[PDB]
């Protein structure tokens, strides 16, 4: 979410009753994830041998 | 030196239905001791 | 909301953001005078409302 | 409209502090020295 822009020479009357004023609403910004794989296969015997 | 009156305040504006309105308030105000105390140079080409 | 547990502070606090904005702006703008709203101020005694 | 400025109390306060500074002294010309003399015209040899 940001501010409003420049403000300023928004001058108005004392008993104006301004049109409830401006604003600015939020922004939703989305991403997704991502999986990473690695994978092993070893033998007994080469677990076993030194 | 910035001379403020009216501090920033809190209340509510004319009817406004079920608007639930909120207004803030202030007073400008600005005072310069001397004027030749500070200069202002403009922007301009050749 | 989400990010948001209450809607009232969070506006009122933005535009005391804004009007600070607003206000450091203003005081350092550089437009010129427009026959302010005054009832020819030094002896306007004879006020013009309306 | 009613700008609501007739308040024909007109208080008219104002801020303390003037905080004045600017200096004029020249002190160079207030030491180069000075003689006291007692006629109107100085005469000295070259």
């Amino acid at each position: 979410d940001a501010l409003a822009s420049v403000d300023g020479n928004n001058a108005h009357v004392e008993g104006s009753r301004a049109e409830d004023g401006e604003m600015k609403p939020t922004v939703i910004k989305s991403n997704v994830t991502q999986i990473l794989r690695k994978v092993v296969r070893v033998s007994d015997t080469a677990n076993t041998t030194a | 030196t910035q001379m403020v009156l009216r501090a920033p305040k809190r209340t509510e504006l004319a009817k406004d239905g079920s608007y639930e309105k909120w207004m803030i308030e202030m007073e400008v105000g600005l005072r310069h001791r001397n004027p030749y105390a500070s200069g202002v140079l403009f922007t301009a080409a050749g | 909301n989400y990010g948001r547990g209450r809607e009232l502070m969070y506006q009122l606090e933005k535009k005391g953001k804004e009007i600070k904005r607003d206000l450091e702006k203003i005081l350092l703008s550089g437009q010129a005078r427009t026959d302010v709203l005054a009832d020819q101020y030094l002896t306007n005694s004879a006020a013009d409302p309306a | 409209l009613f700008v609501s400025y007739d308040q024909n109390g007109k208080k008219l306060s104002f801020a303390n502090w003037i905080s004045v500074l600017s200096p004029q002294d020249t002190p160079f010309v207030s030491m180069t020295g000075k003689e006291s003399i007692n006629q109107t015209i100085f005469s000295w040899q070259t």
